[PDB]
Formats: structure tokens, C-alpha cells, sequence
């Protein structure tokens, strides 16, 4: 009777939702065509004989991506019009999937959204998935927050955004686009996770030893790190969080809940099995900031509340030896105002492994959620490539002329500047 | 005659009760499916006191379990004697708290509470003659924390002349796993000094120094924290369900340990506890017992109770031995150990004889005593409620569902003044 | 009545009692399971000496097993009777000494002899009526000259009434394992001679002497020197655990034998030892007995007795025999041996019978006597001792952990006080 | 619980390693998969269920070595990625493999020993293999040995370092880089062991009749002398010895610490049962000039300290009868100030044959680890080869160029002086 929705949009949600649900599905022993040959009703729901239908919705403007997945093994999978799809892309632009082009399709979206919600009687909350660095994806992203705040108020979302590496890119626009979505979503979302590909990039190649990734490596770690945060709600464990209680112990204000994470461990059947895995060296490299998900230096702030999940063996007494043991350490300081930070986790059941994909088995994992005063640089870094291209009005007659107002650019750098001074504001000590 | 209803609320408090029920059902020689198979006459005398009797000559606990969320509840009832529950007594919601004691004792908790009163009104008006209820539930956690408590006055209200127990696990700082753990510690501590006629504090850390230092297994798990409170637990009662040399039911303790109305924050301790390979060893004399029952290290606090003095103490010692013995003991634990009980009450140690002993045992010891050292933990946890409270974090959770900052200040200074009040009779002298 | 408890520290100290134990389970009919199997009801009367009794019937020995490294300690319980010791006595480091004096007894055994000495103080403070202690162990090695050493001084320093024997090994020159062993053993006879009420020298090369000359086995091995050791500590307390004629316990004899506080090193020797060839031939007679009791090759010891006079003399022996006899054979071993005896002290043996021989012999004695010959393995020591200390060679080994050259220059000083004051008495006259 | 982890760096290293792993297999019954168709844990670990994998880890920085490893019959058995490789080699320059190339790779290397030791809990010590005469052996070692010494402190290691031969040679620069590694390890190493290949290379002509050996015939040498030194930790024994007791017996001051080894009895199947292996017999044969491991001569300096292990079914009167007769002889002189010099110790696994090997099966074995005088003759005709091509400076533009400094080998040749005037200094008599 807990259910959560999940909701892809853009040609990078839709991709990172492919990686989730091939997982789910697997985890969950369900068959690619959807039939089994009392856990499941997290994600899915049972349609009376048979047949399992996800709790997912695709959206797109442009319709290659949904061609593609109508037409593969998972063409059986999910209901045949819920896969909402448009026929102009946004390209790139924020103003033309705000203004222009998305406002026709939000109508339909929010009416599966009913539909889905109707049928839950738990409902959790949402879950949302979308690369900034787009049109389609941020103006949708950011239209749809929009509306389901107001249609149902108090409800939980939680956004999985993947901002820009700090040089590497491969737009050039994505900065204004990222800042306006960024605007959006700072008044409107609960939760959102850091998922740089930078960082990632370098945590497979430091030690999946992959020196030619792509996209799908990246997209299986983000569904592992999405199976481990939502593993409680549907196995049995010692020590269970649900999702509503994260404000209540990560959001110490209602203005900052941006936060990066991090996973472990992460190694290949190759070299795995010559070393124990104990839980001590797992929770000691989930904290090595080379291991970050997004690539922020945790050396250069503060923390402010670290929530860390376990699955596996593990046993709370070797957690609380763990955690001790990083309270000792010099190099790692918490904000004065927070005597205790750690919030712990702990389930019974093992991540699964896909077949054919990088990471091995192990009996142990540990995901963690952690809220730091350093995630201010990524923030100053953006700003400081808007203001190049804003002190000249580069690109501005693009978003001009899509029916946005020449001022809607000023109060997101207004509300950039308010994040960045009350984040330096929290992190003095009284 | 003479017997009292489990009220149970929260994860912790339903995983405590889940223990403690097997280990009565295991002393009565009740199966798991609720038919006596028992060896001796005495095992079915006073089974009253816990157990009703339905047709079909099966019994039934009088439990009542709670929570805001039916995943613990629904988890429970698989385990081994999860069948002797009355499926009527099961009562939850469909939300959940999220660790908010404002959602647990303001909105959410307010409205569920009609339903589990009316079950709770009609186990005690049936009874024949009441005598008291025992509660057990965590001050880590929102919905227990909130709605036991606002149960605790909603009961007391109703049945002032009653006695009223309570196992309260309070949040130690070297084991946290929710940061926002003081909050809701302080403001349950200041509703349950009110309220409850007994109460008893209970420490995952101290659990934890049990496990690893006196029994010296190697991976302690909850089920053995669990299976140490249920014996705990059960020896507080064992006379009252069985014949003895001095009777002393819980009103007699309730007299003889609390010298003032709000001084009753009890810690216990168990005794014998031996590891696997040195039970042998050991032989088990009254003196043996009571150098292990006043060791420091047994207590269930990390509260350490040679950094004060003992107000009063309590011993019910189990099997058939000589009262002699007993006494000159006790005596003799007061004589070389003057410096560390209170001089100006003489005589501050009670004694009892029960002559049945746990089943596998010969000899067994409970411990209740009420001593000054207890301050540290209030101390530590007012500190830490202090240093997060004065930034405000988190503070906005709360504060969206009706609660005020006043409610907090009432709360800090009350709990202090409890503090202070308490250490008041350290330095009193005659 | 008048039990004593024991305590071996060190790899020597616990072989040797691995098989004092067997010899004495044997002697009451022991089996290896702890259940009683004797023929004569006497082999119980006085069982509570070394035995304790626990439930189910079966019983255990009040031995301390105690070392720097577990390695013993888990090959002792795999051998015969290895299940008898309680398995909660086995104390332990996980570092070792490396036959290193210092780490032993200033940085390493100094931490870990809480442990022990509360288990010591659990077995002493409940015996009926305590007799007194005994200790086996090496002074050629570290963590035993150590810890055995320095928990001398804390045993006297709580029981200063009681009795207290060591049986102590000291190093040969002759038979060197260990390049380090004067250091350590002149270290530990300054400690030794100040708190032991007793003090029995043994040595390796004399267990060889005796085993190839008087035995006369092709290849003798560690066993046989501890079965001979070992029949020697049993021969001693024979008296005080069966009736006799004359009883004499350890008391007694520490009256008869120390005429001075500080000369307590006696050299012991068993009678009769005979090849298994010649074991027809013989007859066991009190004069055949009392030959081969004072012959100087059975004694223990390398030093020669007749370069010495003896202050005093003990026998205990076995069996049942006329008195009469005992006393002339004592007398003429006087008269026909004057020059050997000090003659400012007449009638300088002492004497007893005990009524029940040794399992499978007729008649037996043990020899305790007080000889001025013992200062020649004090000046041999000593010689070592300066011979390498002049050069500061492997000094910097125990400088390193606290210790300086000042507490070598004293325990050098007080040794040859010894050495001297104890021939002394040899050239006085009346 | 008692552990130790092997370090093998350069190709001779890993050489050697591999000999000494293919005994360890052998000798604890594991299969060269890794699997068994409580002795192993002193080299192995436990994973769970099934393999165990070795306590060791490869270094080199010219892959073809590894490779092989990585491709033999061994693939499965070590972790792989504990056989750390590099890319370029040092090529013979002392100078790159510490400061160019090897500061890269060491920093894994040091993580690979943080996770390796996390899982010890009796961490013994280290050993380190490493041919001397070799630019990234050497290097590593020293950079190793240095940061070991830092980041663990007080923990024993010991380094089995293959000196170059008196006249016969494979390089021409392998003076400058052994000067300077032993420059490096002086400071750095509590044991080093003498190895050179000509002294083997005489005990394969003249025992085991080989006249064409290859490096396999002499590692196997050297590995059951690792195999004999290691044994007492993992078998039971009569009179154990342990790597801590080292310093206290073999080293007489902190900076004397080179020894040399020798071994017997060396003898092949077809001549070895016609003679009878008497202890006393080996024991000879072990003290024999011509028997020495290393190329030096006994006879040409005085014995400090003998340190000598058995195994095999020898008695200890056996053995204290030979060292009588080895102090007899004239030609075998100790130090004045060393009246007893032997440490003995015995063990009662006999010797393992490798099949396939020279060595034949036998029930006695000696393994001999000596502290001499006359050790100073290797260092002084080193240090004349030495001198010979720095007068002109010669290659040293290979060193200077890869960012040693100029005055760096003047301060070895000084260091190497106050050696030599040092073991001068030790050897006169008082
Ligand atoms: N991690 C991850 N990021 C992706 C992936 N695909 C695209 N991105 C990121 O998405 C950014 C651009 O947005 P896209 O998702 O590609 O396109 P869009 O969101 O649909 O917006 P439109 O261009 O209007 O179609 C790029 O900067 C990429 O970094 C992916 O598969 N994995
Ligand atoms: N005993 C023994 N010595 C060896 C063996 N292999 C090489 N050596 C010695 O090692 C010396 C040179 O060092 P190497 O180990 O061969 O090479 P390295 O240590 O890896 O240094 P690099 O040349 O930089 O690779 C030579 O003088 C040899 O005497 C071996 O298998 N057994
Ligand atoms: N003894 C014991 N303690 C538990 C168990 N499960 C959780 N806890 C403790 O309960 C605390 C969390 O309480 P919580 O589950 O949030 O209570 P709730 O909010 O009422 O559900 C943790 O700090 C744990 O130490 C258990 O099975 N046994
Ligand atoms: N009688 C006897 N003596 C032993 C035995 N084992 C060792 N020793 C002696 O003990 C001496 C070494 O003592 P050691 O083992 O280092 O003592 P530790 O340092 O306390 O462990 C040697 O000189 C041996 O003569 C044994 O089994 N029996
Ligand atoms: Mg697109
Ligand atoms: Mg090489």
C-alpha cells in the first residue's frame, strides 16, 4: 500500500529511465514482456491476470527516442499511451519548452499523471528525471513542477538533475538554460541530487578501469544509486527510512536541499573476490572525495547532515564502529551547530548485478546522501559563465523572440546571488 | 487478578514486543499457535495476567499495536508467534510521520487516535481488576515519540488512580542514526515526566558494551538487544505471575524506589550474563549475582553510576535460596560501598524472592535503582538540542504544522529544570 | 579447608601444568569429562583442595591461565584433560613480548593483568578458608619473568597474610635457548626474593642429567621432564589433601625451612627413580629411599650440594611405614654426614608420613631442602649478566619502553647482596 | 589470529615470490586454483566460502613479469589488482625508480597495504623481497621501507635483500644503487638478510651435484628457508619462536643488524638415505664454512649471536649435547662479552618436497640465521668498487639528470664508513 511515480523527461531522462527499469524489472524477477514466469507493488501495479504495467511516464518532444523504445524488447512493457511524444523539438532553447511548444503537450501529461495517481492509495510521492543542459528537458521539468505543486500541494518530489561539468560540455548555450531551471526548481522541488558526468566519468575510470565509456555505464550507476535509495520501501529491514522522512533530517532550511552523493563500493568481478569488502573500507571509500557523485570538492566545506544507506549483512554495531571512526578523523569536519549528522539505513537484501554490465556481486553496499556547504562552487562557477555571455546579450534574441521577457534573465542571477550568500551565511559559526 | 495490557507503539517498540511476547509464550510453554503444552501446574495458575482466553481453549495476548505505517505491523505477523495477535488489535495509517514528532502528535497522529482508545477502552474496561499498563517505544522517532506520549495523558486522564510503566529507548549521541533525534528526545521528555508513574531508560550503546564485553559475541544483531530488554522486561513481573517468599508487585516497587513524584527515571541491569564458552566455568552462587548485578558495566545505560549516588535500589532475585544470604548481602554491598549511596535514608535497598526461576536457569537477578547519575544524559542531550536549536535548523518541518518556538522553550527549560532539580538532592546532607 | 587456587603465566609455566593437572586428576580419579571414576573413598574426602564443584556433578580446577600471545593456550586445550579448565579463565593478548623483560611487565603486561587479577580476586574471595598460592613459570623468558613477576607483587601487596610459592625455572648456561636470558632473569630474582614466601629453582640441564643417567631412556623429551616436575608439586601438598601420621601443611614448612626472611630458594629431588629394566631388581626399602634421597645427583638442580652445607632439611614422605625406622634412618643420614651440616642449628631435618602412596608405588618422597651450594647459580648468572652488560649489548631494547640502566646497576647490586649475606651464614661459627 | 604480508618488488622479487608461493600451496594442502579439494591463516585469508588469497602483493614497474604471472597456472589464485604494474622501466637507474617514476605508482601500492592490513587483527610484521642490485627494486624498496616506517611506526620488517656476488656480476653499475639502498635500508630495516647468488650457486655445484643451475634452483632454496624461519608461527612446536623475538636475542645494538643464513642438510634422493641425518651430524654441517648462504667467511671474524631453528622429530637433549660440542671447538670463537650466545628452537613439521624439485624428502632439518663479525668484508669491497669510478665520476650524469643531487653520494660513502668503523669498534675485546 506505498507507491511511488517516476517521471522521464528529455532524451537524457528517457535514457536514465531505460537503465532504472531494466534494473527494477530484474530485481523484481519480472519478464521483459512483463509477465512473472508482495514486493512489486512499490513500482508496478497488477492488472487482475497476468501482466505487469510500471508506474512510469515517458515524455518528449522530439520522437526518436520513444521510436526507439516502442520498438525494442521492452515494446510489451509499458502501456502504449503513456509514452506522451511531440513532433518539434525545443532545441536546446528554454523559452520555446516553456512558452511555445510544451505548454500544448502539459495538458495530456497531467492527465495520465491523474490517472496513474487515481489508481495509487498510498502515493509516496514523485520521482523526477531530467538533464538541465536542454530545452525540452528543463522547460518541461520545470512546467511540470509547476503545476504539480499547485494540483496536489504537499505531496514529496524529488528531482535527479545532471548539471554541466565544470569545463567539460557539449552545448554552449546550457548555461543560461541551466540557471533559469535552477530558478525553477529552487522554489519548487524538495530534493535534488548532483549528477555531473565528469565525476562519474572518472569513478569508471579509476575503478570500473573502462578507458572507453558511454552513456549506458553512467546511466546502470545512477539506477543502482536509485535502487539503493528506494530499497526499504519494498524489502524487509532492520533499520527502514521512508522518503518522507528526508526533510526531517537533510534540509536543515527550506531553501537549501541541494545535496551530492556518493556509492561504494564500486569494482569488477575481476579483482572483487581477492579482497573482504568489510564494511569499515566500504564506508571509508563511500567518503574519499574522489568518489563523489558530482564533482565538488567535499575538502573545501563543511557538512551539514550525512543520510547513508546499507543493504546486505551488515550489522548496525560494525556501522556505529564505522561512524565513529570518521568522527575521529582531522580531515573531515562537521558545521558546529550539528552535534550529530549520520543518519543510518540498514536492509537485508543485496544489490542486484545485470547481466553483461560492469559492476559484480557483493554481499555488501553502502549509498550515502550527504548535504555539504561546498556545493556553492558549482553555483559560482555557472554564474561566472552566464555573466560572459550576459554582459554582451549573446543568444538572447533566441529566448527573446519565443515570448519571454528581457527581465526573466536578471532575477535568476538575483536568485542565484541570494543561494550563494545564505549558503555562506549557514556555514559561520555561531 | 491483578493484571495489565501491552500497549506498543512505533518500529522499535513493536520489535521490542515481539521478543518479549515469544519469551513470555516460551516461559508459559505456550505454542505458537496459542495451545498449551506445558509441564507444570504453576504454568497456568496466574495466566490472567497477560493472556485472555478464547474459545477453543487457545489464548490470546492483550496487545495493542500501533503505528502510523503498516509495514512493521505487516512484517511482524510473519515472524515466529506473530500468529497469537489478535488481527482486530492491528491499527495504522496510511501516511506515516517521516521522524516529524509534529506530524506524530499534532495532525497525523491526533485523528488515528480515536480508533486505537476504543480498542485500548475496551481491553481495560473488561478486565477483572486493573493494574496498569506498560508501554514501550523509542524517543528517536517521530510517530512513537508523539503518539505513545499523547497517549500516556490521554490514558492518564481516564484511570488517574492506576499505575502506568514505560520503556523509553533515548537517542545516545556516539550511536545516532537520525539527526533529528534531539528535537523530538526533548520534547517527549518533557511530556513523559508528567505523565508516567515509572519510567525506564534503555541505550542501543549500552546494549551494544553489553554484547561486545560480557557475552563476547562476535556480530551482534537487534535480536539480541531485543532478547536482553525482553528478559529485562520479564523479571520485573515474575513474582507477580508466580508464588515467592515476598510478593512485590509493581505498586510496592512504585512506593518503595520513588522518593519524590518526579523523580522516577529508573536504569536496570540483568544478571547472570555469561558467554558461550565460560558458562561452564562459572557456578552460580548469591554472590556471584549481586557482584555482577552492582557492576557498572551491566547496567543497560552507558550512564555511569559511580559518578553519583544511589537515591534507593531494587533487586528481585529468582529461585528457590536462602533469605539469610540475601540480606547479609545486600548488607554487606551497602557497608563497603557508603561513599555511593545517599546517608540521609537509611536501609535504600529492597529485596525480593521469587522461587521460580527462568526456564535454563537456576538463579536470576533483575535490577531497578534510582540513582543521581542519570543527569549526564539529560545533559548531553539538552546540549545537543541547544547547539542545533539556536541556528534554527530544521525548525521549519515543525513549525508548518502548527508548532510554535514558545513549545520549545517551555520544553528546554522544564527539561533543565529537571535536571537541576535532580542533582539537588546529590549535595543535600543531613 | 585450606585450599589453594593456581596460577601459571608464560608457554613453560602452562606446559607445566598441562601435566601437573593430569597427574593430579589421575591421583583422584578424574576422567577427562570431569566425572568422577575412583575406586577409594578417600579420593573425595578432601577433593575441594584444587577442585571446584559446579552443576550436573562434574568438576573443575581453579586454575588462571594467563600469556602474551594465544598460542599456547589454544594447543593446551586440544591435548588430554585440555576440557577440564574453565574456558572463561583463559586470558590473552594479542601482541606477545618477544622474550623481551620490559614489554612484559612495563608497557604490555601492565594493561592487560587487570583482566587476570579480577578473575584471581573472583576465585580467592569466595574459597572457604584460603591456604595460599602457587606459580609456575620461566625465568628465561619475557612475558613470564614479566607479568608473573610484577602480578607477585600485586597479589602479596592485597594478601599479605596468605602463603605464596613459585616454582621457578631458571636458565642454564649449559643448555642456552635464548641469547637474552641473563637480562630477564636477573631482573626477575630482585623482584622475586622480595615477595615470594617461597621459592623452588629448576633447571633443564639437571631434568637432562637425571633422565639420561638415572632413567637411563634413549631420548627424553619435554614431557618427561614435566611428568618429574610435576611429580614433585604433587609430592609437596600430598599430606594436606590424605591423613597421615604426622600432617605438615605448606605453612609448616615454611616455619621449619626459612630460618631468615630472605633465604627461601630451596632445590627439591623425588625418590625413588628407577629404569624400567631394573624396576624387578630393586626393593623398595625406607634405607633404599633415604640413599637415594640425599644423593647429589637427584637433586633438581646443576648445583652440587656437597660444595655447601645445608641450613636445613625436609622429606615428606609417602606410604605406610614404621616411624621408627623413618627417625634413625634420619638420624644416621646426620651423624655419618656432619661436615655437610650447619652446626649452630642441631636436629636440623624435618620429617613426615603420609598414609597413601602415589598411584601404582608402594613408598615415595619428596626432598625439600635449604643448601648454602644455591649460590652458584647466582654468580653464574651474574657473571653473564656483567659480562654482556658491560658492552650496553642489547640494551637499547629495553631502554626503548621506559626502562633506564639505573634499575639493571640496582637489581645487579641486590643480587650480589644476596649472593653474599646468603654465604654469609656458611663460615659462621658458635 | 596471527598474520604477516609479504612485499615482492622487481623482477627478482617477484621471482622469488613466486617460488616461495608454490611451497606455501604445497605445504597447507591448497591447490594452485585456490581451493581446498587453522594453519593458513598466517598467510592466507578466509573469503567465505571456498578460495583463499594470498597475503601478498606484486611490484615492478616493466610489465613481462606480471604478465606471465597473470597467464600461468597461479591466474586464479591472486587478487587481481594487488599485482600493481607499471609502464616504463627504471633501467637500472636507482635515481628514477626514486624520485621519477615509482612516487606514481606508490601511492597504490600504499593503499593496496592499508586495505591488506584493515583485514589482519595480529598483525605480526611485513616482509620485503627485493634484489638489490636493480633500479626499481631498489628505489621502490627504499621508498617503500620509508613510508612504511612512517605511516605504521613500531610494526617489525624484514627485508631478504640479494647483495651482489664479490667478483661475478650481471650489471656494471650495481655498486652505486646497492650503496645507496643500503644507505636507505640502514635507518629503515630491523632485519636484513645476506644473499648473494655466488655462495648458492657453490651449494647447488657441490650438494646437489647440479653443474648447470638456473635462478628457479636457487629460489627454491631460498624459499624453504622462508618456509623454516616462518614455520613456528602456524605448527606446533616444543619450543616456539616468534618474529618480535628478534631484536631482543640477534640484535645487540640498533644499527648492527645484517646477518647471514645458512641451511642443512642439502642433499639429493639418490645419496641421501645411505647415511642417517644424526642431528648432531646436520648441526655441523650447518656451522661449515663452505655452507654459508652468502659468500663470506666465518672464519675471518668473531660470532655476536646464533639464532637456529629445527623441525622435524629432533629431541632437545639431542640438540643441547651438539651445541656442547660446537662451543668445544677451536676454530668457532664468540665475542668476550657473549657468554651464551645460541637461541634454539624446535618444531615437529618436517621439511615439504616440491614435486618435481632437488631437495629430497627428510625428518631433520637446521635453519641457521647468524649475527657476525665478519660481515664488514662484503661492505669494504663494495665500497672499493665504489670509490674506483666515483673518483672520476663516472655515470653519474644518468643519476644526476633524473633529480638526485650531486653531494647524495658522498653521504652513503660516509654512512658505509661509520658501519665499518662500528662493527671495528664491536669486535674488540674488553
Ligand atoms: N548522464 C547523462 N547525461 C546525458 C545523457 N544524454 C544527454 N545528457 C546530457 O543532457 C544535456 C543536453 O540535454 P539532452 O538530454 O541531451 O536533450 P534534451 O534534454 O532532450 O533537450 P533538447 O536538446 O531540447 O532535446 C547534455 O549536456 C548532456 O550532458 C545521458 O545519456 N546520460
Ligand atoms: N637470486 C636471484 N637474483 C636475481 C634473480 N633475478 C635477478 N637477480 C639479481 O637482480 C639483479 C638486478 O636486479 P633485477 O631484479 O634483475 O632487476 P630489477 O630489480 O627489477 O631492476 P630493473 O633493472 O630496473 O628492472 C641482478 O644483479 C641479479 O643478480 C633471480 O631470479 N634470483
Ligand atoms: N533494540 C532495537 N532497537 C531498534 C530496532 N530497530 C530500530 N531501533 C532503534 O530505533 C531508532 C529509530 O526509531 P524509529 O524506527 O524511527 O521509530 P519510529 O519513528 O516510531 O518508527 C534507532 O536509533 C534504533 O537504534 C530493533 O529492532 N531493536
Ligand atoms: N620443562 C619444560 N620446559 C620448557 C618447555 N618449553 C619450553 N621450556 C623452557 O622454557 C624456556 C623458554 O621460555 P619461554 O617459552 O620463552 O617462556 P615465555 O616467554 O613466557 O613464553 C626454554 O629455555 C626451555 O628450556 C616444556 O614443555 N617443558
Ligand atoms: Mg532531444
Ligand atoms: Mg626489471
Amino acid at each position: 500500500m506505498r507507491e511511488v511515480i517516476s517521471i522521464h523527461v528529455g532524451q537524457g531522462g528517457i535514457q536514465v529511465g531505460n537503465a532504472c527499469w531494466e534494473l527494477f524489472c530484474l530485481e523484481h524477477g519480472i519478464q521483459p514482456d512483463g509477465q512473472m514466469p508482495d514486493a512489486f507493488n512499490t513500482f508496478f501495479s497488477e492488472t487482475g491476470a497476468g501482466k505487469h504495467v510500471p508506474r512510469a511516464v515517458f515524455l518528449d518532444l522530439e520522437p526518436t527516442v520513444i521510436d526507439e523504445v516502442r520498438t525494442g524488447t521492452y515494446r510489451q512493457l509499458f502501456h502504449p499511451e503513456q509514452l506522451i511524444s511531440g513532433k518539434e523539438d525545443a532545441a536546446n532553447n528554454f523559452a520555446r519548452g516553456h512558452y511555445t511548444i510544451g505548454k500544448e503537450i502539459v495538458d495530456l501529461c497531467l492527465d495520465r499523471i491523474r490517472k496513474l495517481a487515481d489508481n495509487c492509495t498510498g502515493l509516496q510521492g514523485f520521482l523526477v528525471f531530467n538533464s538541465v543542459g536542454g530545452g525540452t528537458g528543463s522547460g518541461l521539468g520545470s512546467l511540470l513542477l509547476e503545476r504539480l505543486s499547485v494540483d496536489y500541494g504537499k505531496k514529496s518530489k524529488l528531482g535527479f538533475t545532471i548539471y554541466p561539468s565544470p569545463q567539460v560540455s557539449t552545448a554552449v548555450v546550457e548555461p543560461y538554460n541551466s540557471i533559469l531551471s535552477t530558478h525553477s526548481l529552487l522554489e519548487h522541488t524538495d530534493v535534488a541530487v548532483m549528477l555531473d558526468n565528469e565525476a562519474i566519468y572518472d569513478i569508471c575510470r579509476r575503478n570500473l578501469d573502462i578507458e572507453r565509456p558511454t552513456y549506458t555505464n553512467l546511466n546502470r550507476l545512477i539506477a543502482q544509486v536509485i535502487s539503493s535509495l528506494t530499497a526499504s520501501l519494498r524489502f524487509d529491514g532492520a533499520l527502514n527510512v521512508d522518503i518522507t522522512e528526508f526533510q526531517t533530517n537533510l534540509v536543515p532550511y527550506p531553501r537549501i536541499h541541494f545535496m551530492l552523493s556518493s556509492y561504494a563500493p564500486i569494482i569488477s568481478a575481476e579483482k572483487a573476490y581477492h579482497e573482504q569488502l568489510s564494511v569499515a573500507e566500504i564506508t571509508n571509500s563511500a567518503f574519499e572525495p574522489a568518489n563523489m557523485m558530482a564533482k565538488c570538492d567535499p575538502r573545501h566545506g563543511k557538512y551539514m547532515a550525512c543520510s547513508m544507506m546499507y543493504r546486505g549483512d551488515v550489522v548496525p554495531k560494525d556501522v556505529n564502529a564505522s561512524i565513529a571512526t570518521i568522527k575521529t578523523k582531522r580531515t573531515i569536519q562537521f558545521v558546529d551547530w550539528c552535534p550529530t549528522g549520520f543518519k543510518v539505513g540498514i536492509n537485508y537484501q543485496p544489490p542486484t548485478v545485470v547481466p553483461g554490465g560492469d559492476l559484480a556481486k557483493v554481499m555488501r553496499a553502502v549509498c550515502m546522501i550527504s548535504n555539504s556547504t561546498a556545493i556553492a562552487e558549482v553555483f559560482s562557477r555557472l554564474d561566472h559563465k552566464f555573466d560572459l555571455m550576459y554582459a554582451k546579450r549573446a543568444f538572447v534574441h533566441w529566448y527573446v523572440g519565443e515570448g519571454m521577457e528581457e527581465g526573466e534573465f536578471s532575477e535568476a542571477r538575483e536568485d542565484l546571488a541570494a543561494l550563494e550568500k545564505d549558503y555562506e551565511e549557514v556555514g559561520i559559526e555561531t | 487478578m491483578r493484571e495489565i495490557v501491552h500497549i506498543q507503539g512505533g518500529q522499535c517498540g513493536n520489535q521490542i514486543g515481539a521478543k518479549f511476547w515469544e519469551v513470555i509464550s516460551d516461559e508459559h510453554g505456550i505454542d505458537p499457535t496459542g495451545t498449551y503444552h506445558g509441564d507444570s501446574d504453576l504454568q497456568l495458575e496466574r495466566i490472567n495476567v497477560y493472556y485472555n482466553e478464547a474459545t477453543g481453549g487457545r489464548y490470546v495476548p492483550r496487545a495493542i499495536l500501533m503505528d502510523l505505517e503498516p509495514g512493521t505491523m505487516d512484517s511482524v505477523r510473519a515472524g515466529p508467534f506473530g500468529q497469537l495477535f489478535r488481527p482486530d488489535n492491528f491499527v495504522f495509517g496510511q501516511t506515516g510521520a517521516g521522524n516529524n514528532w509534529a506530524k506524530g502528535h499534532y495532525t497525523e497522529g491526533a485523528e488515528l487516535i480515536d480508533s486505537v482508545l476504543d480498542v485500548v477502552r475496551k481491553e481495560a474496561e473488561g478486565c477483572d481488576c486493573l493494574q496498569g499498563f506498560q508501554i514501550t517505544h523509542s524517543l528517536g522517532g517521530g510517530t512513537g515519540s508523539g503518539m505513545g506520549t499523547l497517549l500516556i495523558s490521554k490514558v492518564r486522564e481516564e484511570y488517574p488512580d492506576r499505575i502506568m510503566e514505560t520503556f523509553s529507548v533515548v537517542p545516545s549521541p556516539k550511536v545516532s542514526d537520525t539527526v533529528v533525534e534531539p528535537y523530538n528526545a526533548t520534547l517527549s521528555v518533557h511530556q513523559l515526566v508528567e505523565n508516567a508513574d515509572e519510567c525506564m531508560v534503555i541505550d542501543n550503546e549500552a546494549l551494544y558494551d553489553i554484547c561486545f564485553r560480557t557475552l563476547k559475541l562476535t556480530t551482534p544483531t537487534y535480536g539480541d538487544l531485543n532478547h536482553l530488554v525482553s528478559a529485562a522486561m520479564s523479571g520485573v513481573t515474575c513474582c507477580l505471575r508466580f508464588p515467592g517468599q515476598l510478593n512485590s508487585d509493581l505498586r510496592k516497587l512504585a512506593v518503595n524506589l520513588i522518593p519524590f513524584p518526579r523523580l522516577h527515571f529508573f536504569m536496570i541491569g540483568f544478571a547472570p550474563l555469561t558467554s558461550r564458552g565460560s558458562q561452564q566455568y562459572r557456578a552460580l552462587t548469591v554472590p556471584e549475582l549481586t557482584q555482577q548485578m552492582f557492576d557498572a558495566k551491566n547496567m543497560m545505560c552507558a550512564a555511569d553510576p559511580r559518578h553519583g549516588r544511589y537515591l534507593t535500589a531494587s533487586a528481585l532475585f529468582r529461585g528457590r535460596m536462602s533469605t539469610k544470604e540475601v540480606d547479609e548481602q545486600m548488607l554487606n554491598v551497602q557497608n563497603k560501598n557508603s561513599s555511593y549511596f545517599v546517608e540521609w535514608i537509611p536501609n535504600n535497598i529492597k529485596s525480593s524472592i521469587c522461587d521460580i526461576p527462568p526456564k535454563g536457569l537456576k538463579m536470576a537477578v533483575t535490577f531497578v535503582g534510582n540513582s543521581t547519575a542519570i543527569q549526564e544524559m539529560f545533559k548531553r542531550v539538552a546540549e545537543q538540542f541547544t547547539a542545533m536549536f539556536r541556528r534554527k535548523a530544521f525548525l521549519h518541518w515543525y513549525t508548518g504544522e502548527g508548532m510554535d518556538e514558545m513549545e520549545f522553550t517551555e520544553a528546554e527549560s522544564n527539561m533543565n529544570d529537571l535536571v537541576s532539580e535532580y542533582q539537588q538532592y546529590q549535595d543535600a546532607t543531613a
